[PDB]
RNA sequence: CUUGAGUCUCGUAGAGGGGGGUAGAAUUCCAGGUGUAGCGGUGAAAUGCGUAGAGAUCUGGAGGAAUACCGGUGGCGAAGGCGGCCCCCUGGACGAAGACUGACGCUCAGGUGCGAAAGCGUGGGGAGCAAACAGGAUUAGAUACCCUGGUAGUCCACGCCGUAAACGAUGUCGACUUGGAGGUUGUGCCCUUGAGGCGUGGCUUCCGGAGCUAACGCGUUAAGUCGACCGCCUGGGGAGUACGGCCGCAAGGUUAAAACUCAAAUGAAUUGACGGGGGCCCGCACAAGCGGUGGAGCAUGUGGUUUAAUUCGAUGCAACGCGA
């Protein structure tokens, strides 16, 4: 409805799935896709790919905002740290700032056990 | 790591210089890490085992600097 | 094919149009080295082809091919729980192949009463977009557009 | 190549409260960087490390570059 | 008597110990905003979560636990062990110079103290993690590995327990015996001339000489050469078990046999072979292809059955149109 013109990107890049959120500077959501949702189901799913297409589907469920710029904030280890950024630009975005968040406790909370796979 | 894209500067050339700030700060090895716990003991021996290749090719390197191989 | 780099071995342009790319679809057709009935068969189909579209038999064949020819396979990887088909590019010489092959698969399993009506019906449908080797080509793209993921990430 | 400041200026203790060369031994994003790649002392990279820590507490620098 | 062992003076480094504060990341939870169909998870899945609005994202709050980077075959401690920062209390070690005591030493059965983790008692606390347990998978089964959850426990206080591959699988103390490259921490001297030179201590890592060793290896930090004292071993199993004693709230700990049975058990190294070890390289091995076999009728061989006899032999590949 409203044009905010100044977006920010979330990629919420884990092992398993990828998701893309498209939010104003303020942190309110305008649009979300991921990988599971972009029509790609188990193995294909956490692919650099499958995270492209979720990037480019995020962009036409907001491209009603007329979002001309906008920020990418990267977190997580999986792939699709990348070809989500790439598909954004190539969705004809302005990319101004490029910043990792990975959450990197300082010694926090005991993760799980080691699987014996 | 925050990149921020100069004037006239490429986004591949941005995105580059992203995924070095991401490799020099080793926000993804750190990661791996803290995927799952890892034993005290388990450390140690990993920290004296990396520790011993470490200077096991130091020493390696000068035996192969004195061998003609042909 | 462990190490030994094969060469190519010359195979001798038809007799009639002089085409080294009809001479390959008649090495394809012929069963049981039958050389001359298979190149029958193909010059009375061109023959039927021709008159039945106005083009030249060559040319005709041609078009045919373009129709059939595919761009994208996929090749099958075995990953531990699964198996994953990646797709990869074929090569314009593997193009052709593919393409004759198809063709003469189709127009066996038609029920036209001779092969030489089985095959010109199947170019006839061929370069008209429709029939089973076309339809071969729509499979062979859709597997390869699905699997676009596994795509040099795992080559 | 790379040798101990701290050893070449006779520094004693180094200052947290000097900001000026701290941020020399902090990566962009704010993380200690180590004596390997720096050159310095073992001793004074101890009192280098303990000194960055104080003045994070009192905030002169920062404990990491998003905050 | 002063050379062993101590005391004093001045300094140095240190995750040494106890107590009390505090800081920043991150997880979880609670409340709210934006927002919409998935999230999560796996080898693949499913359980589970989600239109009662999850996940994602932003703001505010609560709480517990642990201290990224520094960080180092780095440091300290008798060992177990000790890692944010600050304060309080406190132990040991080492160095420099001189003074002092004058063998006051070493070892140590019994004894006493300390002693990871788990566990136990009482009272707290409880985010994450996670025995038990539950469900979903996997499977011939799966009381497992994997997944989703999850209680004790892990945390604190005070007691108890006294065990570990509590390991350097190497008791303590002292003396002696070629070297090399480092790490760490003191200290003396020299145009400090420097990101210098020459010494002299402590601790420590890796090589390696003689010597030693069954060998592997150890090698001035000895497993070398010696001295002092202590602990301990006497084939494998039975058995660190039974009984007894002592200790413990309990779990159990400790001390510690015998009958019986065997002709071995074991160590190191060697040659092979093997590996759901690694590396390299091949082969119609796979792949890329074409044509078959397995179904039909018949030919033929074999098994089986049958028969008075169905002569004998060949039996994974490498027997079965084979001896014929
Ligand atoms: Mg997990
Ligand atoms: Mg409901
Ligand atoms: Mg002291
Ligand atoms: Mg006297
Ligand atoms: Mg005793
Ligand atoms: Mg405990
Ligand atoms: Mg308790
Ligand atoms: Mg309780
Ligand atoms: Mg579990
Ligand atoms: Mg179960
Ligand atoms: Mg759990
Ligand atoms: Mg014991
Ligand atoms: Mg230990
Ligand atoms: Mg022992
Ligand atoms: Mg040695
Ligand atoms: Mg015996
Ligand atoms: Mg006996
Ligand atoms: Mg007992
Ligand atoms: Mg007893
Ligand atoms: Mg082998
Ligand atoms: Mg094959
Ligand atoms: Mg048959
Ligand atoms: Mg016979
Ligand atoms: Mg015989
Ligand atoms: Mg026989
Ligand atoms: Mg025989
Ligand atoms: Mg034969």
């Amino acid at each position: 409805r409203k044009q905010v013109s100044d977006g920010v990107a979330h990629i919420h890049a884990s092992f398993n799935n990828t998701i893309v959120t498209i939010t104003d500077r303020q942190g309110n959501a305008l649009g979300w896709a991921t990988a599971g949702g972009s029509g790609f189901r188990g193995s294909r799913k956490s692919t650099p790919f499958a995270a492209q297409v979720a990037a480019e589907r995020c962009a036409d469920a907001v491209k009603e905002y007329g979002i001309k710029n906008l920020e990418v904030m990267v977190k997580g280890p999986g792939p699709g740290r990348e070809s989500t950024i790439r598909a954004l630009n190539a969705a004809g975005f302005r990319i101004t700032n490029i910043t990792d968040v990975t959450p990197i406790p300082h010694n926090g909370c005991r993760p799980p056990k080691k699987r014996r796979v | 790591p925050v990149i921020k894209v100069r004037e006239n500067e490429p986004f591949d050339v941005a995105l580059r210089r992203f995924k070095r700030s991401c490799e020099k700060a080793g926000v993804l090895a750190e990661v791996r890490r803290r995927e799952f716990y890892e034993k005290p003991t388990t450390e140690r021996k990993r920290a004296k085992a990396s520790a011993v290749k470490r200077h096991a090719k130091k020493l390696a390197r000068e035996n192969a600097r004195r061998t003609r191989l042909y | 094919p462990r190490r030994r780099v094969i060469g190519q071995r010359k195979i001798l342009p038809d007799p009639k149009f002089g085409s080294e790319l009809l001479a390959k679809f008649v090495n394809i057709l012929m069963v049981d080295g039958k050389k001359s009935t298979a190149e029958s068969i193909v010059y009375s189909a061109l023959e039927t082809l021709a008159q039945r579209s106005g083009k030249s038999e060559l040319e005709a064949f041609e078009v045919a091919l373009e129709n059939v020819r595919p761009t994208v396979e996929v090749k099958s990887r075995r990953v531990g729980g699964s198996t994953y088909q990646v797709p990869v590019e074929v090569r314009p010489v593997r193009r052709n192949a593919l393409a004759m092959r198809w063709i003469v698969e189709a127009a066996r399993k038609r029920g036209d009463k001779s092969m030489a009506l089985r095959l010109a019906n199947e170019l006839s449908d061929a370069a008209e977009n429709k029939g089973t080797a076309v339809k071969k080509r729509e499979d062979v793209h859709r597997m390869a557009e699905a699997n676009k993921a596994f795509a040099h990430y795992r080559w | 190549r790379k040798f101990c400041r701290f050893t070449a200026e006779g520094v004693q203790e180094i200052d947290y409260k000097d900001i000026a060369t701290l941020k020399n031994y902090i990566t962009e994003s704010g993380k200690i960087v180590p004596s390997r790649i720096t050159g310095t002392r073992a001793k004074y990279q101890r009192q280098l490390a303990r000194a960055i820590k104080r003045a994070r507490y009192l905030s002169l620098l920062p404990y990491t570059d998003r905050h």
